[PDB]
């Protein structure tokens, strides 16, 4: 899968970050790509996902908890999916993880096409 | 031969209504006709043919003007091209219904034969293309992921031979982009395979024939608006890729408007080119479906 | 040396802005109006409006970065990046008063961020013949019941691996004539000489690439504008669109009502996409009257 | 303005009318078909818009919906009226016209004076 997750940092509240998730071409093209997050001792939660491109187009979903602040987009040339996080709040602190599944609904349901990576740590300071 | 012929098969030709059609044929039993689509030839079936020919007689023609087949003498609309494919199949199965498997614009060029001669078609498999109808006018030109998968409809349909003029001399580059950008599993399109398909489509008449199918697409839509008043009654199966490049759920959803008896599958991790990108699961689904007969 | 004839009483000059040498043509006296051209063209598409507008205004028409005689941008081609260059250029000629802005086609893409982020700097706004980049552009169809759509080039130009440059190389003049005339209702105004001048300009390798880099940044611009459009435009605005084959029709005003509190729209009959050339007399009249109020 | 394709046809049969103009006139107007039966008012039949970046639109009168279709060939500057399932009440002279938009065609606006038309006679 050649999974690489990066972009996390220590950032003050109200600031922004962009996370990146890169995989092999086949893994990226075969899957709806999703961002998740998990704070230590809490549940992993769905953040955002973007479908593969079909002839009819595509679809993307951002969870209610981050709608209006986070956006997600694919760069198919780079096999990379990005999470743009604006107006960060301390409640956004977590390790953010990238995974894939057959469609967005499957990602929301907990399915994953590869074992979870190390993630990228996002710490939102005062 | 533009492509290597698998063991147990023969490359041959038959004239149908004044048009010399190339095909590859092998096997014994009831007839199955495999119809390729754009960017390819009969050769896209070369991995399904070995097992399929153990149970059926298999014929894989080149579409008129493509591969080693002569262009049509009537026209490139679906209703015109289907006449050639129907008479070809019936030359080999004149007294018994035959099976049909079609991919990409192979669907466009067979649907009129199927709906007009339903008693001739025992079982039907359609994969990775819309039947020409008004739903194609809803595909987006551009997407939030960039280049869409359908902008080529307009590029190829453009007047003044726009596409031939730009692509001539660059056939190998264009075909590699076109094929791989519609694929999830690009690795199967080796340098050698792309060389073979590029050399075939680079024949000036085949490059032009390729785009005449798209230039007849609106005529085919208008023909199918009348033909679709009769639903298909034979057992049908649709296959579509679930990865980048494929039709996804559109394939089965559209077919339900055409066919009374339809089952559909979306193959994960595959784009548009099912016979090459996921030969193993596609071959199993097709062989199992046709072997219910 | 000039790619296009400079009208009498106008100066062709250059100004470095953030390390990018920008070309512009300037003339007249009075408050400043900046005219921003679009794809396939240069400052010269304004050459019929400029002498009339210069009777009451100082008129400046830059070449977009990478096009005409302007160097490519050194940050990027997204709307928010390119808008910086045009804003700094305009403010160096009108540092203490607001200026007027007229933009056509991708000139809209490359000025909208400047306008919404510097509303006090913009007295009156005229936008013609292009969508502001937003998710509405994903609804345009790839193919239509009359054949080739007007928007398939979004995806052709945005395609990776330099697909557009590779296919258009050696066919620059052929392609640009078919692009311009396919988006026109009044094709007669595009003489052989005029098309020659435009083709020579965009055929420069960096200008051919720059042309398509605007489309390769289009989704970035859409995402940028999703944030910027939270602030509505408050200055008097006018939209123009062609009502003939090739134009935006009623879309232009309809979209602008979602962005602008004070907007009047006109749809020009008998005109496609290229309003300054196809419909010079009515377009010039509407622009001059709106700006002179 | 060239109007053609009319003729005598049995009920249940088909006909395709065509209307050709100059390029600029064709591209500058929504194109429409009308008809007038011997002792009736002229009647709107169908119209198709010009192509915009958003696409196009076409409409048909209730009296021909599902039987007649209209489409452009932009390479030939010709609009076609495909007439299926013809009925004796479709007998009329059919006229082509244009207007600055598809609604103006149905409002009374017209960019040219009426041509000769083309006669369609459907025999029972």
């Amino acid at each position: 899968v050649q999974l690489v997750e990066s972009g996390g940092g220590l950032v003050p509240a109200g600031g922004s970050l962009r996370l990146s998730c890169t995989t092999s071409e086949r893994a990226f093209r075969s899957n709806a790509m999703g961002w998740f997050r998990q704070a230590p001792g809490k549940e992993r939660e769905f953040v955002a996902a973007v479908s593969v491109l079909s002839w009819s187009g595509d679809s993307a979903v951002v969870a209610d908890s981050v709608a209006g602040r986070f956006t997600i987009f694919r760069d198919n040339a780079k096999n990379t999916v990005y999470l743009q996080m604006n107006s960060l709040k301390p409640e956004d602190t977590a390790v953010y993880y990238c995974n894939g599944a057959s469609d967005i609904g499957a990602l929301q349901s907990g399915a994953s096409s590869w074992s979870w990576g190390h993630g990228t740590q996002v710490t939102v300071s005062s | 031969e533009e492509f290597p012929v698998p063991n147990g098969f023969e490359s041959a030709y038959r004239e149908v209504d004044g048009v010399k059609l190339h095909y590859v044929k092998g096997g014994q039993g009831p007839l199955v006709m495999l119809v390729h689509g754009f960017g390819q030839t009969w050769y896209e079936w070369h991995q399904l043919m070995p097992e399929l020919a153990k149970r059926f007689t298999v014929i894989a023609p080149d579409l008129p003007g493509l591969g080693q087949s002569e262009p049509p003498k009537t026209g490139y609309s679906g209703e015109q091209v289907a006449v050639y494919l129907h008479k070809l199949a019936r030359q080999f199965s004149p007294d018994r219904p035959f099976d049909l498997v079609a991919h990409d614009i192979g669907i466009w060029n067979t649907y009129p034969m199927v709906v007009k001669n339903q008693a001739d078609i025992a079982r039907l498999v359609y994969m990775e293309a819309p039947i020409p109808d008004a739903r194609i006018y809803r595909f987006p030109a551009f997407t939030a992921q960039g280049e869409s998968l359908v902008w080529h409809f307009s590029f190829f349909a453009a007047d003044d031979r726009l596409a031939e003029t730009l692509i001539a001399g660059k056939e190998r580059f264009f075909l590699e982009h076109f094929i791989k950008s519609h694929a999830s599993n690009t690795e199967v399109f080796s340098e050698r395979l792309l060389d073979l398909y590029a050399r075939s489509y680079a024949k000036p008449h085949s490059l032009n024939a390729s785009f005449e199918y798209y230039r007849a697409l609106n005529e085919s839509v208008r023909q199918n608006a009348e033909l679709a008043k009769t639903r298909l009654q034979m057992p049908t199966m649709t296959l579509a890729g679930g990865g980048h490049g494929g039709m996804g759920t559109f394939q089965l959803e559209q077919m339900k408007a055409y066919a009374e008896d339809v089952e559909g599958h979306v193959l994960p991790g595959c784009g548009h080119w099912l016979p090459e990108e996921c030969a193993a699961p596609m071959n199993r689904l097709v062989i199992d479906f046709l072997s219910r007969g």
